[PDB]
């Protein structure tokens, strides 16, 4: 007989759709992030401490949110074809060493791997949170003189420190032009392009900052926010 | 360095140039009578009938 | 129109005051009759009674120009050639500005029902038939749909069982054969459906509030289970307090068909619910607002005219036309707002959202491309 | 064939000036964004300067800016570095180089070890 | 010495160029003027598989031509019964990057694989039905990015290591390691004999590799853009490829270089799987603009459109008789259309 053998696939099927259901509560509630980098970029030790303090695959759950970081790792450095494989991604986390030298202009490396993200089609909705890492060690190397970026960036000596600029306790003028500056040039490229759909968040972070587990929760629940308030088109 | 790659890279060109190609008009020809003989067994290019089409 | 409801209570009054007038003074030419339903006064014998047609019905002031003339025989009343006991009589000769105003405007209202209630089935089909957009939130907005769809045709019929009692009873200057539908529980019922519709908009419309909020805040969730906890919200605690209002009014209250709020304590019961609806829709309104300014004071010119759209599209979908209402220009605007946002609802929602308008696009398109 | 030719490097004293001609043949050169990349001696490869199909969106890296100019002939599908007042710096191989997709602002990989769509370089001296 | 043999190799790549005009003295645009259209092809979705919870980025059918496999992104391996729209199986995966997965020739097992840079395989005909990994096939320095089971225990898996690979999944190791690529080599196809498969990388090239002996027996330039996709004609003498060009190409290995181009003017987005009709007449292809294009393989027309899916069509399949196609998207929905 095969209506009882197809009764017994209906029941399988009941069993794994139950399944799915129960999968499907634990995939949306995790949040895929997308973690890339140049080289010795000091990524490292940010995966470390937002591993322990609550390619490479990290779980954690910051304020019982889960989210899930994916290091690229034993990966070429042809980054066009697996990137199109984080569409889901809630967000691009683009760490960017801002004293990467004291190699080769690190920096307008990262600005130009930073405007094909957002010029791609496929990330054009997709979020990038922006990690000028290494900014204690920019901060002695401008604040010393001895390595400029005035060599590499000549407007920056044409540039003029924001009204919005929130120096840190020890962070003297000749740096805060320096993290100001680079932070508006990657700003040209978040604003001359895809308004709306997605969303540049800068953060200025360290080997010794902690709180940057927070920063990119903050600023997921603030991609998520912004793509709900556009499915009601109320932004 | 390079030297293994340049000559490993010109070994490949001469093996993949000593071939037995053949005219652009004769494979055009099998090209074509393969897509004229066997386009009875398409039942996508011929629309199969509903009554004999197991997805209905 | 606006009540056959008052003359009747005139009618009845009248009767209860002239039975006992012609009790206390009889007659001793023109003998005693009670027609059952119209009590007549104290004259004078030698003379005869020349008035205008009875002040009951309204109407009565249209044309005051209209008279009663009632002879009388030493038989008193007329019977008829055929088979007919009815008193010959003439009396809708005086039956044909506040009434001209209350027209337009519930007229006006309920043009806008009906537009609403038209675009707004057409606008469930639209988000039934693609399966693209059944989401989540396009379920809520199915249900909320389908709850204003609900209350439209529970005012039409509202509208439409009043009209036609008081068309029958003024037709044939009746006023009986539907007071046995009135004192019915028949009517009754269909008004706790009535309230319930009612109600369930409000609350349907809470739950598009709380959805978005938590969409907003809470993104852990099960949608399986949450979706299934905001239908029986929506669809079952307006249950939770108009059947116990019905019963309230069963028991404690009496005929008319419960449209008369005369002990307003126990319409609380369901008005309550439905302010709370309200000023939730209005803490998860404002919370938005301060959450897309502070989205959009993060960003880089002029925030003003896009908030100013983005406020008149969110007002409508959380329902917040309310938030003033809870004298004619105040029900004016009380009803036409409550009256147009339907048709607004469904048209942010369903034809200029940008979703849809893709959906429907492509849909066009294809069909296009196979014509 | 993705082909990307290139002309006019060699050995100037410091201080001259200089035009890279990138005969491009293969690919019709007005579909794909196209740019100059450059490795110095120190290994690194750095993208130089930016030029959209039609001509109209031009970007210079800092060190380089007022100081080189692009020019793109989509008809004969050849792009032009005009390298002007040079610095010792400036010693590079110069790889004229094509973004993978045509009719894309993104530009990926242009400047990776081992992209597939870069030119062949020319060696420029100072 | 390097500028001299690389004069060396421009001029033997001349002389293949040279030779390859001189096997030019016509074209399919001359040659199949007299041949029939196949009319104005117009197919509907039949069913509609859903249950997956992220893009599906791979699907293949089972030798009964019932079964599917679908990949998604979500961490699930999905075997589906088309007939009866059933889930068979539900396979969880270790790495939820899911980029391929396969289904045996012999119904016995199930491979997947992706940017965990391995491939792992699943039994399906276990003793109590417990779908679970018989082997890890580790060992390539790039993400997995497809794998397609050969009969008697081999795996033929490309990565974006620039390498391709056979593995003796009973061993565990590879066999052979089919190098040449220098860019991420993205799609397999198994010619119907299953001797040679061919590979498309993101050099715009295609590698046509013998299993047995492990060289690249013929290479195919001509396309401009990464090779997303490559499927077998029905003959095994011929391949098509379709790449973020927004074009199809069909190489002959015969003819050495392409057949046909199949563009549009009016077409501007990426094709990401290939599939073929009984007679190879009709070419499924999956686009980034939501919508498979079946065109004309003897005349670059587009003879219809598979329209219906919301987002970008990531995978295709044809029944092993023709009857259906498969075909998944990123809108997590697979779509059985006739
Ligand atoms: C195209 C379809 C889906 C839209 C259908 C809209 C229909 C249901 C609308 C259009 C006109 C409307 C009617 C026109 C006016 C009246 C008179 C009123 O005293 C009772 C309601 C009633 C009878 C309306 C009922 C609903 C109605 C019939
Ligand atoms: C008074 C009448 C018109 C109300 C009828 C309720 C209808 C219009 C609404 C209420 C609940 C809704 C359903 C609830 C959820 C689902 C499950 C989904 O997988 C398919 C759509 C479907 C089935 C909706 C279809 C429309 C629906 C049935
Ligand atoms: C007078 C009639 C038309 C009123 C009908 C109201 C209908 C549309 C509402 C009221 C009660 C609602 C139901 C309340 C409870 C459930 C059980 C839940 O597991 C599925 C939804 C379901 C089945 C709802 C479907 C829609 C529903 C039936
Ligand atoms: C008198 C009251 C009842 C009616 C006034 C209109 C109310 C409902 C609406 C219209 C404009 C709205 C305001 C516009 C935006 C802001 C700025 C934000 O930072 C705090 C909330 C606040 C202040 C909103 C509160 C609610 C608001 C004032
Ligand atoms: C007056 C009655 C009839 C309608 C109410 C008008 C309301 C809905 C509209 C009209 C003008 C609108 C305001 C115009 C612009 C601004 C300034 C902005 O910084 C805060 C929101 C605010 C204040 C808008 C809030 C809503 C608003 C007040
Ligand atoms: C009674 C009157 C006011 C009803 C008016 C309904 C109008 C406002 C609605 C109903 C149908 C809607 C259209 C539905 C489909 C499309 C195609 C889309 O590509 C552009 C928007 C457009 C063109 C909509 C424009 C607004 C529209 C015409
Ligand atoms: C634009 N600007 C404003 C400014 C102010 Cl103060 C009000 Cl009240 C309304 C505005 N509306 C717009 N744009 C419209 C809605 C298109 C007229």
């Amino acid at each position: 007989d095969q209506r009882n053998e197809e009764k017994a696939q209906r029941e399988a099927n009941k069993k794994i759709e139950k399944q799915l259901q129960k999968d499907k509560q634990v995939y949306r509630a995790t949040h895929r992030l997308l973690l890339l980098g140049a080289g010795e970029s000091g990524k490292n030790t940010i995966v470390k401490q937002m591993r322990i303090l609550h390619i490479f695959e990290t779980k954690f759950q910051v304020d019982k949110v889960n989210f899930h970081m994916f290091d690229v790792g034993a990966q070429r450095d042809e980054r066009r074809k697996w990137i199109q494989c984080f569409n889901d991604v809630t967000a691009i986390i683009f760490v960017v060493a801002s004293s990467s030298y004291n190699q080769t202009n690190r920096l307008q490396a990262a600005l130009k791997l930073f405007d094909s993200i957002w010029n791609n089609k496929w990330l054009r909705d997709t979020s990038v949170i922006l990690f000028l890492n290494k900014q204690d060690l920019l901060a002695e190397k401008v604040l010393a003189g001895k390595s400029k970026i005035e060599d590499y960036f000549p407007e920056f000596a044409r540039y003029t420190t924001p009204e919005d600029a929130t120096p840190e306790p020890g962070e003297d003028p000749r740096v805060t032009r320096a993290k100001y500056f680079i932070r508006d040039e990657f700003l040209r490229i978040s604003t001359a392009s895809g308004d709306g759909r997605h969303y540049c968040y800068p953060h200025f972070t360290c080997a010794v900052d902690t709180e940057n587990i927070r920063r990119v929760f903050n600023d997921c629940r603030d991609i998520i926010q912004r793509m709900h308030l556009r499915q009601y088109e109320l932004l | 360095a390079s030297i293994a790659q340049a000559r490993k890279l010109v070994e490949q060109l001469k093996m993949e140039a000593n071939i037995d190609r053949i005219k652009v008009s004769k494979a055009a020809a099998d090209l074509m009578a393969y897509c004229e003989a066997h386009a009875k067994e398409d039942p996508l290019l011929t629309p199969v009938p509903a009554s004999e089409n197991p997805f209905r | 129109t606006v009540s056959l409801w008052e003359t009747v209570q005139k009618w009845r009054e009248y009767r209860r005051q002239c039975q006992r007038s012609l009790t206390e003074d009889p007659p001793p030419f023109c003998n005693r009759t009670f027609d059952e339903y119209a009590c007549w006064p104290d004259g004078e014998p030698g003379s005869f009674v020349n008035v205008s047609c009875p002040w009951y019905l309204p109407w009565a002031s249209s044309v005051p120009q209209g008279h009663v003339y009632r002879f009388c025989t030493a038989e008193g009343l007329w019977l008829q050639k055929d088979n007919s006991s009815l008193p010959w009589r003439d009396l809708s000769e005086c039956e044909e500005s506040p009434e001209e105003q209350l027209l337009f405007l519930y007229i006006i209202y309920t043009v806008g029902y009906a537009l609403s209630f038209s675009a707004l089935v057409i606008a469930s089909a639209i988000l039934l038939g693609f399966r693209h957009l059944h989401c989540t939130r396009n379920y809520i907005h199915l249900n909320l749909f389908a709850s204003f769809i609900l209350r439209a045709l529970s005012v039409f019929i509202k509208d439409a069982a009043l009209k036609w009692m008081y068309s029958t009873a003024a037709q044939q200057h009746q006023w009986d054969g539907l007071l046995s539908y009135q004192d019915s529980l028949s009517c009754r019922l269909v008004f706790l459906l009535m309230q319930y519709c009612v109600a369930a908009n409000y609350y349907w419309l809470l739950v598009e509030g709380v959805y978005l909020y938590t969409l907003l805040a809470f993104s852990v969730l099960s949608e399986q289970w949450i979706f299934r906890l905001y239908v029986s919200i929506g669809w079952g605690v307006p249950l939770l307090f108009v059947v116990p209002w019905g019963i309230v009014k069963y028991l404690y209250e009496d005929e008319g068909c419960w449209t008369r709020n005369s002990n307003m304590n126990y319409w609380l019961i369901i008005r309550l619910p439905i302010l709370f609806a309200i000023g939730v829709n209005f803490l998860i309104f404002v919370r938005v607002i301060c959450i897309v300014v502070s989205k959009l004071k993060a960003n880089l010119t002029d925030i003003k005219c896009r908030l100013a759209k983005s406020t008149l599209t969110l007002i409508p979908l959380l329902g917040t036309h309310e938030v003033i209402f809870a004298r004619f220009i105040k029900l004016f605007t009380e009803l036409s707002f409550t009256s147009f946002q339907g048709l607004m609802v469904a048209i942010l929602y369903c034809f200029v959202n940008n979703e849809v308008q893709l959906e429907f696009r492509k849909s066009w398109e294809r069909w296009r491309l196979e014509h | 064939q993705v082909q990307l030719q290139e002309s006019g490097g060699g050995l100037v004293q410091p201080g001259g000036s200089l035009r890279l001609s990138c005969a491009a043949s293969g690919f019709t050169f007005s579909n794909y964004k196209m740019n100059w990349v450059r490795q110095a001696p120190g290994k690194g490869l750095e993208w130089v300067s930016d030029i959209s199909q039609s001509g109209a969106s031009i970007s210079y890296t800092g060190s380089v800016k007022g100081r080189f100019t692009i020019s793109r002939d989509n008809a004969k599908n050849t792009l032009y570095l005009q390298m002007n007042s040079l610095k010792p710096e400036d010693t590079a191989v110069y790889y004229c180089a094509r973004c993978p997709a045509p009719f894309t602002r993104d530009c990926f990989d242009v400047t990776s070890t081992t992209y597939a769509y870069r030119g062949q370089g020319t060696q420029v001296t100072v | 010495e390097l500028d001299q043999l690389r004069q060396e190799a421009e001029q033997l790549k001349n002389q293949i160029r040279d030779a390859r005009k001189a096997c030019a003295d016509a074209t399919l645009s001359q040659i199949t003027n007299n041949i029939d259209p196949v009319g104005r092809i117009q197919m509907r979705t039949r069913r509609t598989l859903r249950g997956h919870l992220a893009k599906i980025y791979a699907m293949h059918w089972g030798t009964d031509s019932r079964l599917l496999v679908s990949a998604s992104q979500d961490g699930k391996l999905i075997i589906w019964d088309s007939y009866t729209t059933n889930k068979v199986h539900a396979i969880p995966l270790r790495s939820s990057w899911v980029m391929t997965c396969a289904y045996a020739p012999s119904g016995n097992y199930v491979a997947c694989g992706g940017l965990d840079n391995i491939c792992s395989i699943y039994n399906l005909k276990t003793r109590e039905g417990n779908v679970r990994v018989s082997r890890e096939l580790a060992g390539h320095t790039g993400y997995l990015s497809c794998c397609r089971f050969l009969d008697d225990n081999q795996i033929v898996t490309s990565s974006g290591d620039t390498t391709c690979a056979l593995w003796d999944i009973e061993t565990g190791q590879q066999t052979t390691t089919f190098t040449g690529h220098t860019g991420d080599v993205m799609s397999l196809s198994l010619a119907p004999d299953t001797r040679l498969f061919v590979s498309g990388a993101c050099d715009a090239s295609a590698k046509l590799w013998d299993v047995r002996e492990g060289m690249c027996r013929q290479t195919f330039t001509g396309h401009e853009s990464d090779i997303n996709a490559i499927c077998f004609f029905p003959n095994g003498n011929a391949f098509a490829t379709g790449s973020d060009d927004a074009t199809c190409r069909l190489f002959d290995l015969r003819a050495d270089q392409e057949l046909m181009t199949y563009s549009h003017d009016n077409i501007i987005c990426g094709i990401t799987s290939v599939s073929f009709s009984k007679s190879g007449r009709l070419l499924l292809a999956g686009y980034d603009d939501f919508n498979c294009n079946v065109w004309d393989a003897l005349k670059a027309d587009r003879a219809g459109v598979l329209a219906g899916h919301d987002n970008r069509v990531s995978c295709l399949g044809v029944t092993d008789d023709g009857m259906a196609v498969a075909t998944g998207s990123w809108d997590s929905f697979l779509k059985i259309w006739n």
